[PDB]
């Protein structure tokens, strides 16, 4: 304990310990700051005579040369427990809401833990019912397993983790963790807060259940890099004990992109495209705690953002590992103000198989595909032909896929704020009854026009008797 | 027993890489053991890999957050090593040979060591056993045999793990002992994979050596050499597998890329000079070391051999990126998955224009090779006159038949999952759709009508399946004899159904 | 033959907490005698052997 | 000099401490000999110098480990 | 001239020797394994005061940092010399195969050797007399020359090569020297061993007749990179002694490739994609020693592996600035049973022009390949039309066209004893003139079948006679 600072590069600070009491790798360190408020580092290297790099995980820019840094002796603890319901809390565990701090008595648990082991792993997953037409039909959101949406900038991809969060957060069975690591502090919360805490489960709101661990953009690279590890212990300690968790990582990216900038601060050599050298184990080690053991199940739902519009980056590209249901947000499907922009061809689950989600969901979902899988094909011969060149079954397949196309659209009840839509909530039997009347046949005569946005295959049909 | 070691102090412990300080007379790839201490009551191993002067770089084959600077490391003479041999069948074992499946401690008597030279340049032999995969478009368009390292290569989500499990259930009484090995695969994969085994009884011959996403980089690192090592000892001495001396290996190493990553990381942390693509200058020498090891021994060096099949995830199928044309040269063959068949309904998924195997009919029973040339140039001809087929409305009569057929084989390839054929039933219905007994079954029917003739083989005629099996080795596989039954068989189908 | 190959592996693990047990019970035998017996010269003396 | 570094559970008498002192001193010369206790070593012929240790009295334990498994 | 082990990062050593006593820049430096046999590294550097880096050329998995080194003097010096015939060989020379060691009365020859000076080259190109029709009626050959295959398996590769060495054998000395550069194992051996023992020429088989050098892709990235100059120096002593080489480099781009992985061992930065920024020079030191001089000359056939399908990569690119002639086996031809699968179109060569071949070469390999010039783009036509009944001439260079392309097939003196037919040596005048009086229209009258497997055009007379 009682090191001194040596250097100040960025958010990293390496600091110089007694050749007897050096902190160990991942132990955090305080410097006092003054004013009575410290600033909580965390050690990430060790270089030699008591020399130790660690991460500020805060402002570090007003803070000298030559300031004592006291070693705490443990890693980052954070509170876990019933106390962390419906409380905010940043990445070192300390509450942000109006509400007092949480009581010594609480439980602090370290925020780097052992992933489970081999034997703890559970494999056992069902269809996790969600209201939305093309991830209950394409890409089932997996019950105690991971699953993520991919999109660039302009698509929403908050919109459908907001939408999703209200149309399943009411039914929880269970507790709840929301972990921002990296979004907008506008949107990403303070208007999820709003949502959730108008929300009502017999006169307790959603938010009741619910404990939110942020380290927004707005934060240093530090906090966006530990505040998914601190809303994973968050969780684990609900999940080891039996409750049902819903997980709500946002932009797991985000953390990726806290880790490459902590990388390059600390000397390490770049990789790829100035990535860290050790991002797959980071990868590893966040994901692989994110797991429904024998003694609970956690149902998680990240999200991750492409850079540009590149799927072929390393940080998304380690992403799709380490889920069960992929679902991918492509640009050109949202310029063609199609909302939900998900991508039926590059999106897939894994528990799109008969004997767990029904033989005819199956079916109606592997037709699906293969239709806009020929229309893929003969994307190139429209474009520079037109429809009159194909085949009448090619055509009528072509057709076909643009209705369904359109008909992927839907609105949703958090999307009112810019579209006088009406939000709709449609179930997965109705998606799949819908889907099988329109690839027999029926709908044919309807135009494509009246399958944007709107419900299951009736309200279509009601809109084209309503029009006649 | 007294005994006097080289010891040696960490000087600055790192992501996983640490430096040893003074380790004299260290080997170049030895396992330095980090001796338990206060607070930590194992040993956490590493490799010492760089032996620069005055400092030995060592990656660490666990969690680094336990080492701490000034600690003492003792260097075991022992080069990095695997336990091998009969225990480990029906095991889940990390990289170093210690169980993480529960199941009880591992029981062996000797180590072989991991990183060992090619088996020989004249001790191999050609390539002739065949390797069931039970799937119809590779074991009759892409043959695979024993001792040739066949790539599965393809996009992020085509089937390239489910081809692999699939080969590995079908050796169930082909005398092999599969190999799984699971570099950089998330844990609840590797459990799935270990639960799809043991749902079919394929634990009972199989190896799965796992260094999960969250595991060192070292661990990954050393993950398809561990395995490796085990294919050898198989190769080289066998194992009791149901009471026959089994010396044939099948070894999977279920993701390539995720070790070439590993080793980047690895390389990266020890701060030697980047290459293409961030990869260390020898990546194309790492794998070619891993691959050449898989060979087919000839009679007087024991006569084993050593099947690799090397995955690799391509990013929106870069065939030209660096390790996939690294591994693409090394291997033997290619078998290539595309997005675009699976979704049009081809399940198998390869691309069977641009997927090859080197080895070719020599990796090929007789009645296979015999029967699968006519598949081959008729499935060509039909990929080359899909361009007519997409377009021209007005081609003849042959041309439509043909185009016709050329469906039909393709429907014919459309195999579900966990459901392989024996060598026997895809020869029947190879000779069944080759010889024009096809041509009046509509496409959309074909799979349908596959699985409901080779019911009827399974019930009605059993004799004709083992007559089949029992001279699908001769020169001559259509036989007047097997000619007969078989096409009286075809015929007894065609008339009762439909 | 799963079920012999059970009963053989509870073997092992029954051999198994044999030894670690017996090890156990050989801190009792000379670990707890260095309470006050166990202190010895002639053992210092064997770290001087080299 | 040589840092050498010696541990035993016993916390031998002081002159013990200077017999463990001079039995290394015909070796090289004035060794920095640095004392731990390691109490949960309850052995250990623990004579480490230079970047050479000699250990074996709860080892021969663990080596009785190695053979029974 | 003895030294210590600094430094073991992979298989770059760094050691350190006495400061009078410092080795070359290519020698040698044979460490001494403790089980009695030794690890050659091949110094890269001097650099310092002392102390060399070398490469491993083996695994460097059992070495410490205070292991004494042997510096031999001399560079890697191999065996040369008749006894050196008809076996097999790594990088160090050290025979890999099951017979013997090499006796010590054999010469050896270091494996740096500057090539052939100008003055000694020739100043006229002359034509290779290999005796298949098409190798030498479109791509001919040049004497100490190079040649590329782009061609997979199954295509006859092998059985073309051994037809070369076969020829070489028979009509002159021909000696053949074999370079397995960053093969597979399995493919460059014991499918090249077991097809050239089994095959056989007037009782001779041809893997007596040939050297075989092999550097596979298992070995450090120095041993595939002096494979090459091991291989070439036992040819050019042959070459010394006068009598004309065949020398085959298995994929070259293997080793660009272990140039490029030594160089990025060895500290040098990287140039374009990630090669050596000594790629040119590197790839010099070998070809040039690939020449015609006026006492013996090595003709070279080399096979080129590109990445992918990119010509662009500077590998291919530097292998394709030394080259004379390519050679495209086809996939097409060979499942067509044409044997030779040699591709009329896509193989070309600087040889082919008047002033070297002849007027009359040239005119016959420009009357060919002109009919092909198209592909026969004839076929889509007949494709989508039926023929449509008639095309007038269109049927009569459709019917030379394939007249030619089953000529181009020739029998094979090694697949003699399995496809049961005696194989036909024929010379480039033969070639010429049956090439040219099919062309003026004498195997008109003549259906197909009669063409498929012959020799000559005399050969293909007498058949129709009988
Ligand atoms: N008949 C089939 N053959 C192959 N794959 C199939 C078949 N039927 C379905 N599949 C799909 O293949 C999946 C099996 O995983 P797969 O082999 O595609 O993984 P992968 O290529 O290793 O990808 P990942 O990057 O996710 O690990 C199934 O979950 C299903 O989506
Ligand atoms: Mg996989």
């Amino acid at each position: 304990a009682k090191g001194v600072i040596q250097e100040i590069i960025g958010v990293v600070i390496r600091a110089k310990f007694p050749e007897d009491e050096v902190p160990e790798i991942y132990n955090a360190i305080e410097i006092p700051l003054g004013n009575g408020d410290r600033l909580v580092c965390e050690v990430q290297q060790q270089l030699g005579n008591g020399v130790v790099k660690a991460v500020a995980m805060g402002s570090t820019d007003g803070l000298r040369r030559g300031l004592e840094v006291i070693d705490t002796g443990r890693p980052i603890a954070v509170p876990v427990g019933p106390a962390t319901l419906g409380r905010v809390f940043n990445v070192l565990g300390d509450p942000i809401d109006g509400m007092g701090p949480i009581g010594p008595e609480v439980e602090r648990r370290p925020i780097h833990r052992d992933p489970p082991s081999f034997e703890e792993q559970n494999t056992q997953a069902q269809i996790f019912e969600t209201g939305i037409k093309v991830i209950d039909l394409i890409a089932p959101f997996t019950r105690g397993g991971k699953t993520a949406i991919f999109g660039g900038a302009g698509v929403g991809k908050t919109v459908v983790i907001q939408e999703l969060i209200a149309n399943i957060a009411k039914e929880q069975s269970g507790f709840s963790v929301f972990a921002g690591v990296g979004e907008r502090s506008r949107e990403g919360n303070d208007l999820i807060h709003e949502m959730k805490e108008a929300r009502i489960d017999e006169n307790t709101t959603v938010f009741d259940k619910t404990v939110m661990v942020f380290g927004q953009m707005n934060e240093p690279p530090g906090a966006r890099l530990r505040v998914g590890l601190t809303a994973l212990t968050m969780a684990e300690y609900f999940r080891d004990e039996g409750r049902d968790i819903l997980l709500f990582i946002d932009n797991i990216f985000r953390f990726v992109q806290a880790g490459s900038e902590v990388s390059s601060l600390l000397g390490r050599m770049p990789s790829q495209v100035g990535y860290q050298p050790t991002l797959g184990t980071e990868m590893g080690e966040l994901q692989e705690r994110i797991t429904s053991t024998k003694r609970g199940s956690i149902t998680s739902m990240q999200a991750v953002y492409v850079p540009a519009d590149d799927y072929t980056d390393p940080a998304p590209a380690t992403v799709f590992s380490h889920l069960d249901a992929t679902i991918s947000l492509e640009r050109s499907i949202a310029e063609r103000a199609i909302f939900p922009a998900v991508d039926p061809l590059a999106s897939t689950s894994r528990i799109l198989d008969p004997n767990i989600v029904g033989e005819e969901h199956y079916r109606v979902a592997q037709e699906v595909k293969r239709v806009l899988q020929r229309y893929k094909d003969l994307k190139d011969i429209i474009a520079i032909l037109g429809m009159e060149e194909l085949s009448d079954e090619d055509k009528l397949t072509v057709q076909r896929a643009r209705k369904i196309e359109l008909f992927f659209s839907q609105p949703f009840t958090v999307a009112q704020q810019f579209t006088g839509r009406p939000g709709k909530y449609v179930p997965v039997k109705k998606t799949v009854e819908s889907f099988a009347r329109l690839l027999n046949g029926e709908g044919d005569h309807i135009p494509e026009s009246f399958f944007y946005m709107q419900g299951d295959f009736d309200d279509v049909l009601a809109a084209y008797e309503a029009s006649q | 027993q007294p005994r006097q070691v080289n010891v040696g102090t960490v000087i600055a412990v790192g992501d996983g890489v640490a430096r040893l300080s003074g380790l004299d007379q260290v080997v170049a790839s030895e396992i330095v053991e980090f001796p338990p201490k206060a607070g930590r009551n194992e040993s956490i191993y590493g490799i010492a890999l760089n032996l620069e002067q005055d400092s030995v770089a060592a990656i660490i084959l666990g969690d680094d957050e336990t080492i701490e600077e000034g600690d003492m490391v003792t260097s075991t003479g022992r080069v990095i090593s695997v336990p091998v041999g009969q225990g480990l069948l029906g095991r889940v074992v990390n990289p170093l040979g210690q169980p993480i499946d529960g199941k009880g401690p591992i029981v062996y008597e000797k180590t072989r060591p991991i990183e060992r030279i090619a088996p020989g340049v004249i001790t191999r032999k050609s390539v002739d056993t065949p390797v069931q995969t039970g799937i119809i478009a590779i074991d009759a368009l892409i043959p695979i045999g024993r001792g040739q390292r066949e790539l599965i290569i393809g996009d992020r989500q085509t089937g390239k793990t489910a081809v692999a499990i699939d080969t590995i259930l079908n050796q169930k009484g082909q005398g092999m002992v599969c190999i799984y090995v699971a570099i950089g695969q998330r844990r609840a994969q590797v459990a799935q994979v270990v639960g799809t085994l043991e749902r079919f009884g394929a634990m009972e011959y199989t190896i799965v050596v796992s260094a999960t996403a969250s595991e060192s980089a070292a661990l990954q690192y050393i993950a398809p050499y561990a395995g490796c090592a085990m294919g050898e000892e198989i190769m080289e001495n066998g194992v009791m597998l149901n009471g026959q001396l089994v010396k044939d290996a099948l070894i999977v190493y279920d993701d390539l890329s995720k070790h070439a990553v590993a080793y980047r990381q690895v390389s990266l942390l020890l701060r030697r000079p980047p290459g293409r693509e961030a990869y260390p200058g020898d990546v194309f020498y790492l794998h070619s070391r891993l691959l050449e090891r898989a060979a087919r021994l000839n009679e007087e060096y024991g006569g084993g051999s050593l099947t690799a099949l090397p995955v690799i995830e391509t990013q929106a199928n870069d065939v030209s990126a660096y390790i996939p044309t690294n591994v693409i040269s090394i291997t033997d063959g290619q078998i290539y998955l595309e997005s675009d068949l699976f979704n049009a309904g081809q399940r198998p998924a390869l691309n069977v224009g641009i997927s090859v195997s080197r080895v070719g009919g020599a990796a090929q029973t007789r009645a296979m090779r015999a029967v699968a040339g006519k598949l081959k140039g008729e499935l060509a001809q039909f990929r080359d006159l899909a361009a007519f087929a997409q377009f021209a409305s007005d081609l003849d009569a042959t041309t439509k038949a043909q185009i016709e057929r050329g469906q039909r084989l393709q429907e014919l390839l459309k195999q579900p999952q966990y459901q392989p054929l024996p060598v026997e039933d895809q020869v029947a219905v190879l000779y069944a759709a080759t010889n024009n007994y096809l041509d009046d079954v509509p496409v959309p029917l074909i799979t349908k009508w596959r699985d409901d003739f080779l019911a009827f083989l399974r019930t009605a005629h059993p004799e004709v399946r083992k007559l089949i099996y029992d001279n699908r080795l001769d020169r001559k596989f259509p036989t007047p004899e097997v000619k007969e039954a078989l096409e009286a068989a075809i015929k007894e189908f065609k008339a009762t159904s439909n | 033959a799963q079920a012999e190959q059970e009963r053989i592996r509870m073997l092992s693990e029954a051999k198994s907490q044999i030894a670690d047990l017996v090890t156990l019970t050989a801190s009792r035998v000379l670990g707890a005698e260095l309470q006050a017996r166990g202190h010895d010269a002639l053992i210092a003396e064997s770290l001087a052997a080299l | 000099a040589v840092d050498a570094s010696v541990t035993s559970a016993i916390e031998l008498s002081a002159e013990q401490k200077e017999r463990i002192t001079r039995e290394l001193q015909q070796r090289y010369g004035d060794v920095h000999v640095t004392y731990h206790v390691d109490p949960t070593l309850i052995g250990g012929l623990i004579i480490r110098v230079g970047d050479q240790v000699l250990d074996n009295s709860l080892r021969a334990r663990l080596s009785a480990i190695q053979r029974v498994l």
